[PDB]
């Protein structure tokens, strides 16, 4: 028995993943190789994180990483969970460590999982809009995320998806008129602000 | 009028499609 | 439904998203055409050599 | 058998370019003036262009060394050379031969001409000068484009986005259709006919320079023993051979479009459009032609149709080429990739 | 197995024996529109009957 | 289903088809408006024994054969009117 | 329709022990699970269809043989 | 309407180099 | 069970001819 | 595109085959991919290999009709023990992106130019720096040296083509002037990934004589340049034979 200082074997592992990621045309091939390894349920979290960090080295978003994720999820759910977790990780804890660039890769990058339902949608709700606690980082992150997801769904299908979403921490109808100024105003800032209507009515209603 | 460097930067911007007609020198 | 053509080296196909009728995420051989004004992806373009 | 054009065609073509240009309100290029404010620059460019061939080389053959000499001195004595040139254009009409060698592609072959270094230096200067003055005065319109601003794949891109983001093509509500053409101009240069040129250049450039060109083509051409005067076609290896070529294709284009539709695409001289633009959607819809784009040879066209017009065409064509066989789908050709 | 250019999974592989299969007309008979995919048709069928 | 590989050989095929109907009793054969022929048989092996005796004995011509299909049928489970095409009936 | 390869699949998978015979005497029939007409049906294109519409499929095929 | 606008208003030779084939060929390859 | 996926033969094709199922795309 | 990937695999195998027969051998055990892929420094050919991959093979028959989507892979090239190798395509950003990034970057630059005008100041080079490499004309160009000259160059594309006609050798990138266009791609990272992916410096050298020159210390070795003989001998009248 040892008090363990370093994981070096696990940095070995970290390599082999990143490597398999950097061979491979396409994206649906990387999916294969990974799934060929038969990674244990322990690490099917960390593997995911590795991927995303590579995505952030990468100078810009790329369809590759997205189609990799998707074709990995539809193989099994344990990957599904692994992702949703990592969304919690990034957004809540780990945004603090990212520069205003890499949010450009993320915002979209989750945009493609969430438009096409691999996420699924409502796992967003965990995200909150308050001057109370939100990082101007996180502000930007979400900002992008919509300016991507919009550019697929086109603000109408999104009208549906929201209207069935019941996102609250994001959208209270029931209180914080102030935070409704902050919300709705902030979606005039993003610029979309055409799914903010009913809340605008509410602003008019409280008074 | 623009000067040799100045014509060049504007030209690159136009090349991107950035410049609307408004800003050309003439 | 398709429209085709070729320029310089590229063999392009174009599908307007209407008559796709079944839409999917595609890997990177696919450009997405965006309405100038509205900002949507109304067609996928495919490429080959 | 004599020249092919016939005078008839000739006159129609010439008049075309004329109404175009008047309409386009175009000032022709002047002879390069002795007192020139930019001049040394332009000469810097051309000479670097020749220099670059030899940057890499480690062994220089005879003709080469001859060249590098002529260059290096041309850097040294800019006023000397510029005077030498302006002389040459004003006068010399007869030229040394030219040399063909074919290069292999393991599939096709291509000719590679070679001019003679003095003649080169002049050319390159004049090439450079032309493109400068032309693009300065906006001779060539939007739609002629192996152009500056766009590397080729980017051209592809903007071409799709053009196709799409123009209004309405995707509504098949009725019988509505839209059609692309992809073409070549076949032999294009190899039918360029000088006496017609020398006129068409009298339009756009001082009668001197023009003369220097047209006379610049007729040469002997020596491959080993075989040698022959070039009486008829166009030699592409000439440093300025680009320019002409584009020019001449414009003439082809003003046909394929016909005056008006071109005047859609260019808009006024005062407000030439970018690549794909117009004024109102109607300006698109005043005609079936929406995009027209021409890259060296290949022509690319996009037609927007409704059952009315479209079926009136297929009325014409069918009327003259009836097939109760219904076999017009035999030789017809589309991609084997897809 | 040879003569058809097939491979029993554990089997010896050989050369085509009738190499040019690539010639084909574009012809409606066996097309997809008009066929039912219900059971895949593995090789061993093709070697069995 | 069946079709002869080269269209110009259609007759030879027919001259054999009639043969087969005789020699193998259980089989049942058909044409359509298509010009396709249809071969209805007991079982897979049975179709094999045919198609071999079709190719290598009676007709000699190679042919194109469909994927194994089957028959189907039409039943039902529960104002009502009808008409002629020239309204006399 | 499902019996296509069947007899081999058996005869292989059991390593020589086993045998099979198929036949039709009682001339039984059965409804095919689909809804015999659907404009909203799903057709897979190269996959075995979903059983929620099998019949719609078979109709719109055989009809595409005749016309 | 529109179609009027434009400016244009309505065997075996024993030899080789004069053949139709050969001139196709040389019109491809040597280019 | 060579099902039509794969090659006529790896004699000229420089590969080993190995073919494996793709884990990714199933549904 | 299937057939192109096919040609890649072939071609590259063919080249390696050249160096191989260059000795006498096709034997695979003699030439582990270290030999061909270690960067020049470590004493390999440094050839940049994007053959490897795995090549989508699905059921040609229908793929003459539907576009059946990838169901299988066929091993492109091989190894003996595997490791893997990174491939170029993965280090080069695709066009769509770069057009998009260009779009934004040049928007930003539109604004910052409007400010630096309004404030009558001259640019920070930092305000611009993060975007230095982004953009299709590649912001860097704005600040390139000889711009006052290059304003008067026109029609460089055409020339870059018609060079086809006017001279013998290619210059395989015709489609760009690094002066006008900036520079459209970088690699280096490749070197590093190939170095380690081969098992790191310490294994790579296990293949060499590097423990036979008695140096215990590695990185201090530059190789040397066999520059001298060619200048001395090449020019002198050596027999053609």
């Amino acid at each position: 028995q040892i008090y363990d200082m370093t994981s070096t074997n696990d940095v070995e592992f970290k390599k082999k993943i990143y490597l398999v990621l950097k061979s491979s045309l396409s994206g649906d091939e990387a999916a294969h190789k990974l799934l060929k390894l038969k990674i244990a349920n322990n690490l099917k979290k960390s593997v995911v994180d590795i991927i995303i960090k590579s995505s952030l080295q990468e100078s810009t978003f790329s369809k590759f990483y997205s189609i990799l994720s998707e074709r990995m999820i539809t193989f099994h759910r344990s990957w599904q969970t692994a992702y949703n977790e990592t969304f919690e990780q990034n957004y809540t804890q780990d945004i603090e460590d990212y520069e205003t660039d890499q949010l450009r890769i993320l915002g979209k990058f989750w945009g493609h999982l969430i438009s096409y339902e691999f996420l699924p949608m409502d796992c967003l709700k965990i995200i909150k809009l308050t001057e109370e606690e939100s990082c101007p980082q996180g502000r930007i992150f979400i900002k992008f995320l919509f300016q991507e997801l919009v550019n697929e769904l086109g603000l109408d299908e999104l009208q549906l998806r929201l209207n069935s979403s019941k996102l609250d921490g994001m959208f209270p109808l029931e209180g914080d008129a102030e935070h409704i100024r902050y919300s709705i105003n902030f979606f005039t800032a993003i610029g979309l602000g055409l799914l903010t209507e009913d809340m605008r009515s509410r602003l008019t209603i409280i008074q | 009028a623009l000067t040799s460097p100045e014509r060049w930067e504007i030209r690159q911007l136009i090349a991107s499609g950035a410049a609307s007609i408004d800003d050309y020198p003439e | 439904p398709n429209l085709l053509f070729s320029m310089c080296g590229f063999e392009v196909r174009i599908l307007p998203r209407q008559r796709m009728e079944e839409v999917v995420s595609n890997d990177e051989g696919v450009w997405d055409l965006v309405d100038e004004r509205t900002k949507q992806r109304t067609a996928k373009a495919y490429l080959k050599v | 058998n004599g020249p092919e054009i016939t005078p008839e065609e000739a006159t129609t073509i010439f008049s075309v370019m004329v109404e175009w240009l008047e309409s386009r309100s175009f000032s022709p290029i002047p002879f390069p003036p002795l007192t020139y404010k930019n001049d040394t620059k332009i000469l810097v460019l051309a000479l670097e262009d020749l220099k670059d061939v030899y940057a890499s080389k480690v062994r220089l053959n005879a003709s080469e060394r001859e060249e590098l000499a002529l260059i290096e001195e041309a850097y040294d004595n800019p006023h000397d050379t510029l005077n030498r040139i302006k002389k040459y254009l004003l006068t010399q009409r007869v030229f040394k031969p030219v040399d063909i060698t074919m290069m292999e592609n393991y599939q096709n072959i291509s000719p590679v001409y070679s001019v003679d270094p003095l003649e080169k230096i002049t050319d390159a200067y004049l090439d450079q000068y032309l493109w400068y003055e032309a693009d300065q005065r906006k001779l060539f319109p939007n739609w002629i484009k192996p152009s500056d601003s766009e590397i080729p794949p980017l051209l592809v891109y903007k071409w799709t986005q053009g196709i799409n983001n123009l209004s309405e093509i995707w509504d098949v509500s009725r019988g509505q259709s839209a059609v692309l053409l992809e073409t070549t101009l076949g032999e294009m240069a190899e039918k360029i006919d000088f006496t017609l040129l020398n006129r068409l250049l009298r339009l756009i450039v001082d009668p001197n320079i023009a003369d220097y060109i047209t006379a610049k083509n007729n040469v002997v051409i020596n491959f080993k023993d075989m040698s022959h005067v070039n009486k008829y076609g166009l030699i592409r290896g000439l440093k300025f051979a680009s320019f002409i070529f584009q020019y001449y294709g414009l003439v082809i284009d003003l046909l394929l479009l016909g005056q008006e539709r071109a005047t859609d695409l260019a808009g006024p001289a005062n407000n030439p459009n970018e690549f794909m633009q117009f004024k109102s959607k109607e300006v698109e819809k005043a005609h079936p032609i929406r995009l027209y784009t021409r890259y060296l040879d290949r022509i690319y066209m996009l037609f927007h149709f409704e059952e009315d017009e479209g079926e009136e065409l297929t009325d014409e064509y069918l009327a003259e080429n009836p097939d109760p066989n219904f076999e017009n789908s035999i030789g017809y050709n589309n991609r084997k990739c897809w | 197995g040879k003569a058809l250019n097939n491979a029993i999974p554990g089997g010896p592989k050989f050369e085509p024996l009738y190499p040019r299969e690539e010639e084909e007309d574009y012809n409606e008979f066996n097309s997809i529109d008009r066929v039912i995919f219900r059971v895949p048709i593995r090789s061993e069928y093709k070697v069995a009957f | 289903v069946l079709q002869p590989l080269l269209p110009r050989e259609l007759p030879k095929l027919l001259d054999a088809l009639n043969k087969i109907s005789k020699y193998y009793p259980g089989v049942i054969i058909k044409v359509e408006e298509s010009g396709e022929h249809v071969i209805l048989g007991n079982g897979e092996l049975y179709m094999d024994c045919l198609l071999y005796d079709l190719r290598a004995s009676y007709a000699k011509i190679e042919i194109k054969i469909s994927d194994p299909l089957t028959v189907f049928s039409e039943s039902c489970s529960n104002s009502r009117l009808g008409e002629e095409n020239l309204p006399g009936l | 329709i499902e019996s296509a390869g069947f007899e081999t699949d058996l005869r292989l998978s059991t390593n020589g022990l086993g045998m099979c015979q198929l036949y039709f005497w009682h001339k039984i029939w059965r409804k095919v699970p689909g809804d015999v007409l659907d404009k909203d049906a799903f057709i897979p294109k190269l996959k075995p269809a979903p059983i929620n519409s099998l019949s719609r499929d078979f109709v719109m095929k055989t009809r595409r043989r005749k016309g | 309407s529109w179609r009027k606008g434009t400016a244009f208003g309505r065997g075996y030779i024993n030899d080789m180099t004069k053949s139709e084939y050969h001139q196709e060929f040389l019109h491809k390859h040597v280019r | 069970s060579y099902n039509g996926i794969g090659l006529k033969s790896a004699k000229g094709s420089s590969t080993s001819g190995h073919v494996q199922r793709s884990l990714a795309s199933n549904n | 595109t299937e057939p192109l990937l096919d040609i890649l695999v072939k071609g590259e195998t063919r080249i390696q085959n050249r160096v191989k027969l260059g000795l006498n051998s096709k034997m695979p055990t003699r030439f582990p991919p270290a030999v061909f892929y270690t960067p020049k420094e470590l004493g390999g050919l440094g050839m940049i290999s994007a053959s490897h991959i795995l090549i989508p093979a699905s059921d040609l028959s229908w793929s003459k009709q539907t576009d059946t989507g990838i169901t299988h892979f066929r091993a492109g090239m091989t190894h003996e023990d595997e490791k893997l190798i990174p491939t170029i395509f993965r280090y080069i950003t695709t066009w769509e992106n770069e057009f998009l990034d260009s779009q934004r970057v040049w928007a930003e630059y539109a604004t910052k130019r409007q400010e630096a005008i309004q404030q009558n100041r001259r640019l920070a080079f930092e305000e611009l720096e993060g975007s230095w490499d982004r953009g299709i004309p590649r912001i860097s160009t704005l600040f390139q040296r000889d711009r006052h000259t290059l304003a008067y160059d026109r029609g460089h594309r055409i020339r870059r083509e018609f060079k086809q006609y006017s001279l013998e050798r290619n210059s395989p990138f015709w489609w760009t002037n690094s002066h006008h266009d900036g520079k459209l791609w970088n690699l280096n990272a490749y070197r590093t990934d190939v170095i380690q992916a081969l098992g790191g410096i310490e294994t790579i050298l296990e293949h060499t004589l590097f423990k036979g020159t008695g140096f215990n210390s590695w990185e201090g070795l530059f190789w040397e340049k066999a520059s001298g003989f060619e200048d001395s001998m090449q020019f002198k009248k050596l027999t053609h034979a």
